[PDB]
RNA sequence: GGUGAAAUUCUUGGAUUUAUUGAAGACUAACUACUGCGAAAGCAUUUGCCAAGGACGUUUUCAUUAAUCAAGAACGAAAGUUAGGGGAUCGAAGAUGAUCAGAUACCGUCGUAGUCUUAACCAUAAACUAUGCCGACUAGGGAUCGGGUGGUGUUUUUUUAAUGACCCACUCGGCACCUUACGAGAAAUCAAAGUCUUUGGGUUCUGGGGGGAGUAUGGUCGCAAGGCUGAAACUUAAAGGAAUU
């Protein structure tokens, strides 16, 4: 039967979307359909960043980040527990943890 | 004061580069890798790896002049990864604990706007 | 609605219910008729005549201020158009789109376009031949109807 | 015999009071009354005969001269043109793709006019007819009909003779062979039906 | 815009198209505007330019061949050149 | 089977079938 | 991987370093830092010529490098090599460039990024192709989520962009532009003639990139330009 | 109005040399024989005289181009390309 | 370089890596959303041109011109066919290295056709919302997109009309969503899948146990691949749906 209202994807009212790929298997999945996540780090790795700033020439150096968004087909994502198989009544929850 | 250079690290997936060129990017200064300083394949962009390179680095930059690094990160980029790889962390630490000064750090991965085409095939890495 | 899309929109004149109206009117049934006739001379459809009526000089509509509809006094003044004015105007814009369309021959939603405005037109020309307003045997055609707009 | 047209240009003589008339190759887009320009200051406009170190990257040249002054070599063929790669400004030399695919390095002052040439697409109709092929090679050259070798006797090619056509010995021949032993495929590096592409 | 006020002009006011005409309204002291083809020939332009210049007249030069004049004035034939002796009520002569 | 492989299958049945007659006619 | 290669000399060392030497890299004078640093090449022998050898070559260095102020961490500016003189060689504009931690940074969903660039040429025949970012920002006492433009407010602050970048670079020689882009008064501008069509915040200019420059310029002017 | 229902001008050629060396010579001899527009006076007028020679019988002038076409998609594309060097030289 | 590890491959004729350029072709990242438009397929760089369109507003016009539709038509992802161009990337076939009992598979490196385009074909998709179209009515709620209306409600010209962008209250029309069951349903679930044993608003199409079978045959369309139409003999007691432990 159904498993989801929204067929497991958001798409209403297009038809078509336009598909992205998996960053980890580079599959193509639509875009909808994905699961990105928006990875925002730090450059030192939170570890190094006492060595860092003491070796810099410039006091109080601003230290910039990185930016990416990662896509992820289904599969991807589910393997490497970007989400988890819920329960049937809490599937519904759209609000993310 | 400082002499500066560019540190230029490549931290992809089983390799990081790590070497350092003149403020211009033409002369190029201890461009040591992770691959000759580790034996087997698979450890090639070990931290460990990616360490040893930076030190070497460090070493042979001093003993040029070269006192300060101007940093920069890299990806695969393109369509690749774009997620830098395990050695490119190891690599600035070791040469901040090496210590020569550091400043300007910067991620240069190549970043496409609208690519070519990922391999794999639609259906991707099937393992 | 809608008979070529699909929208569903309701968005229409609200008629007053009064006849007798609108009670700020001093102006007389004879000039808002021969102000009738003269933008008619002057070469306007009856869309545009109610038009600067209501929205110039003070005319709520001139069925309620005569005794009669702007086509209806065209028609008894003679100045009724050789063909219906939208059915005019319908077959001024399959004109325009086949024009474009002969440049433009690869633009599909055009040709699907045309499809529908000349449908259109073969509706409402059925209908006029029907009521007898437009003679018998009269037909649309492609070739013609660029000369038979002007 | 060619399959290009030629252009008549009427150049005015510089030093005498006389009109000299040159016969070019036809670049497409070339017609009568236009005015061509010849030299290091002409501009980049299909028909000009600009040297190639005053055209840029991405040129499209065609009658190119191989050495400067030999007044024209490469790329003469209908449809065929010379591709600009780069410049050596350093004794200078322009290297350019030809239109084999062979990349060729030339001096940067070998002439050559800009665009491609005229009668280009010949080839894509078929002949249909050996009338056809009789009249288009009746005033280029007595080069055909070709009869085939395996048709032939012994005594008339390496290939003749045998009680079926068959060619007998391997059919690449050595670069180092005689004349009357170079009779098939000369030199060939390889052979048979290969799936690839320019690869230039 | 130029095709809309040219259209308008058919409509109201007055013009001539071709040549001679143009030429002869030129000579005259009666054009007010002259529209030239794209494609015309540079010689005529040339000439046209020359007799607009003697006689204090403008000149635009159309967007399009002597097709896309013809259609713009409402001919289903060419037109290389159309002078414009009266706007009548389009804006032409005002705006460029 | 899959029913796109046995589709497949009972085309190139369709073909054989087709040559087969178009041989004999 | 260290002892893996099969085939490394298909046939069957003097030190780069000592072989080499140090030159001294100078910014123009709309610059506030003078020296930028130092650069390696080899000693010129008889056949290379290390002045033209080293003559076109570019260097990036930071905006806050070049002026002292933090605040300009986040541009870039290449410096092309144009002529040498002993140990003294002196660069020129090729182009400023953001940080893609910037970018990354100002682009933020639940809003609008509005993109322009202009090819338009200055007053001493130099080519740029200017590129200007901007970003529709939430009114203060708005409490819709996202804050879009209407995709004709699009339209009409790209088209006032572009306006202001072809006039603020047609009437401003490239030392000019130079000038008045350190101080980005032309993100003032725009702002100022975009803020009767959309909030639009975030109007930093974007990379410049010289596509193409004049002829030597090598005689008698950048003694006060540089 | 169509005597042949897929032949064309090829209908001259009979059954002979098969249909699809028929159907590629269809399609350049309809282009070779057509008739296009004069860039020069804006009129129906230019043929082909010989491979390359377009020629307008109206104003007289002759133009290089195609085989086939008075004018061949890579002349166009190279064109394009030349003019955008041009005015990449030029300015 | 590549991998789970490897190997195929390149590499002192300097490979990978660095910087500056150049070319080609493809694509249009982030912005990008339970957001927009289109009849669907689909459509995301800027400007210009060319026509078109929904919704809103109208105290404008015609006056039943309308709804659904055998026959007959237009468009119709991808792959595919024909012929030019193009041919970067990826890559049915193929090559090749692994893995394996085997591995002409997954994994790896190449790579033709193809992927892009022009002209002409094809006419299929889990072409899906597996939900025909037109109309009326039946619960609550918030959010959102387009238009409109009313609020000396907030930012600067002008802290002293305008406009804009926001904030409130409605309103029409969309893509949807949350809650509940008046109801419906086999249930999953559904504001329609409701107003249907208290059975009838109008209309088109389709199905009648599972296979054989979308086969055979005839027809027709197509260059072909195939598309549309389309059985029977024979065989079989279950196939199947939704839920429960």
């Amino acid at each position: 039967p159904k498993k989801r209202a929204s067929n497991g994807r958001n798409k209403k009212g297009r038809g078509h979307v336009k598909p992205v790929r998996c960053v980890n298997c580079s599959k193509s999945i639509p875009k909808d359909k994905a699961i990105k996540r928006m990875a925002i780090r730090n450059i030192v790795e939170a570890a190094a960043v006492r060595d860092l700033s003491e070796a810099s020439v410039y006091p109080e150096y601003a230290l910039p980040k990185t930016y990416n968004k990662l896509h992820y087909c289904v599969s991807c994502a589910i393997h490497a527990r970007i989400v988890r198989v819920r329960s049937r009544e809490d599937r519904k929850n759209r609000a993310p943890p | 004061s400082q002499v500066f250079g560019v540190a230029r690290i490549y931290a992809s997936f089983n390799d990081t580069f790590v070497h350092v060129t003149d403020l211009s990017g033409k002369e190029t200064i201890a461009r040591v890798t992770g691959g000759m300083k580790v034996k087997a394949d698979r450890d090639e962009s070990s931290p460990y790896a990616a360490m040893l390179a930076a030190q070497d680095v460090a070493a042979k930059c001093k003993e040029v002049g070269i006192t300060a690094v101007h940093v920069k990160i890299r990806a695969t980029g393109g369509t690749r990864t774009k997620t830098p790889g395990p050695g490119g962390q190891a690599a600035l630490r070791a040469l901040a604990r090496s210590g020569l000064r550091i400043g300007r750090i910067e991620d240069v991965t190549p970043v496409p706007s609208d690519s070519t085409r990922k391999k794999g095939g639609r259906r991707g890495r099937r393992l | 609605g809608r008979m070529h899309s699909a929208g569903k929109g309701i968005s229409s004149s609200a008629i007053p219910y009064s006849r007798n109206a609108p009670a700020w009117f001093k102006l007389s049934s004879e000039s808002v008729i021969e102000q009738i006739v003269k933008y008619a001379r002057k070469g306007l459809t009856p869309s545009q005549i109610g038009v600067l009526l209501r929205d110039a000089h003070g005319v709520t509509q001139a069925r309620v201020i005569t005794g009669n509809k702007i086509m209806r006094i065209l028609k008894s003044n003679g100045l009724a158009p050789e063909i219906p004015e939208d059915l005019y105007y319908l077959i001024k814009k399959a004109v325009s789109v086949r024009k474009h369309l002969e440049r433009n021959r690869k633009d599909k939603d055009a040709k699907f376009r045309l499809i529908l405005i000349e449908s259109r037109i073969h509706r409402l020309a059925r209908y006029y031949r029907t009521v007898a307003v437009l003679p018998p045997n009269w037909k649309y055609e492609s070739a013609t109807a660029s000369a038979l707009v002007n | 015999g060619r399959g290009a047209p030629l252009a008549k240009v009427v150049f005015r003589d510089p030093y005498k009071y006389r009109l000299r008339e040159e016969i070019f190759i036809a670049n497409e887009g070339v017609h009568t009354g236009q005015f061509i320009y010849a030299g290091k200051k002409a501009s980049l406009n299909v028909g000009n005969v600009l040297p190639l170190g005053s055209v840029p990257e991405g040129t499209i040249v065609s009658n190119v001269e191989e050495k400067p002054g030999d007044r024209g070599a490469l790329a003469r063929a209908s449809g065929n043109y010379v591709i600009i790669i780069g410049h050596n400004p350093d004794e200078n030399k322009t290297r350019v793709r030809l239109p084999s695919g062979a990349k060729k390095v030339i001096s940067s002052d070998a002439r050559g006019v800009i665009g491609v040439i005229a009668g280009g697409g010949r080839v894509d109709k078929p002949l249909l007819k050996a009338g056809r092929a009789f009249h288009k090679y009746r005033l280029k050259r007595n080069s055909w009909p070709k009869t085939r070798g395996v048709a032939m006797n012994p005594v008339d090619h390496p290939h003749g003779g045998g009680n079926h056509q068959h060619i007998g010995k391997a059919s690449t021949i050595s670069r180092g062979a005689v004349s009357g032993q170079k009779a098939g495929l000369i030199a060939a590096r390889r052979t048979g039906l290969l799936r690839g592409s320019q690869k230039t | 815009s130029i095709n809309q006020k040219l259209a308008l002009v058919i409509k109201s006011g007055k013009y001539t198209l071709g040549y001679k005409s143009t030429v002869k309204s030129l000579r005259q002291g009666k054009s007010k505007l002259i529209i030239i083809a794209a494609n015309t020939p540079v010689l005529r332009k040339s000439e046209l330019e020359y007799y607009a210049m003697l006689s204090k007249t403008k000149v635009y030069y159309f967007q399009g061949g002597n097709n896309e004049l013809g259609t713009a004035v409402g001919k289903l034939f060419r037109v290389g050149v159309v002078s414009i002796l009266e706007a009548g009520d389009s804006d032409i002569l005002t705006t460029l | 089977m899959r029913a796109k492989w046995r589709k497949k299958r009972t085309r190139r049945l369709k073909r054989k079938r087709r040559k087969v007659r178009a041989r004999s006619k | 991987a260290v002892g893996k290669n099969k085939r490394l000399s298909k046939g069957k060392v003097v030190d780069p370093f000592t072989r080499k030497e140090w030159f001294d890299i100078k910014a123009p004078s709309t610059f506030e830092n003078r020296n930028v640093g130092k650069t390696l090449v080899n000693k010129s022998t008889g056949l290379k010529s290390a002045s033209d050898a080293l003559k076109g070559r570019v260097v990036e260095v930071c905006l806050a490098d070049l002026q002292g102020s933090e605040d300009h961490s986040f541009r870039k500016i290449k410096l092309r090599v144009d002529e040498v003189q002993g140990k003294n060689l002196l660069t020129n504009f090729h182009g400023m460039d953001f940080t893609t931690d910037k970018l990354r940074s100002m682009v933020r969903k639940w809003q609008t990024l509005i993109e322009a660039n202009v090819t338009v040429k200055t007053s001493d025949d130099y080519v740029l192709r200017i590129f200007a970012i901007a970003f529709t920002r939430k009114q203060a006492n708005q409490v819709k989520r996202h804050s879009y433009a209407q995709s004709s407010h699009i339209r009409a602050i790209r088209k006032v962009i572009s306006e202001i970048l072809t006039k603020e670079v047609q009437g401003s020689t490239l030392a000019q532009l130079t000038s008045k882009l350190i101080p980005e008064v032309i993100n003032k501008e725009i702002e100022n003639a975009t803020k009767d069509i959309f909030p639009l915040q975030n109007i930093h200019v974007r990379k410049v990139k010289l596509l193409k420059q004049p002829k030597f310029d090598v005689g008698a002017l950048m003694a006060l330009h540089g | 109005a169509k005597r042949t229902k897929k032949v064309g001008i090829t209908g001259k050629y009979g059954v002979r040399y098969g249909s699809s060396l028929r159907r590629q010579v269809k399609k350049l001899e309809i282009q070779q024989h057509a008739r296009y527009d004069c860039s020069f006076c804006g009129k129906k007028t230019v043929k082909r005289g010989a491979a390359g020679i377009w020629t307008c019988s109206c104003c007289k002038k002759t133009v290089a181009g195609g085989a086939y076409t008075v004018s061949t998609a890579a002349a166009a594309t190279v064109r394009s390309t030349i003019r955008r060097l041009r005015e990449m030289v030029e300015a």
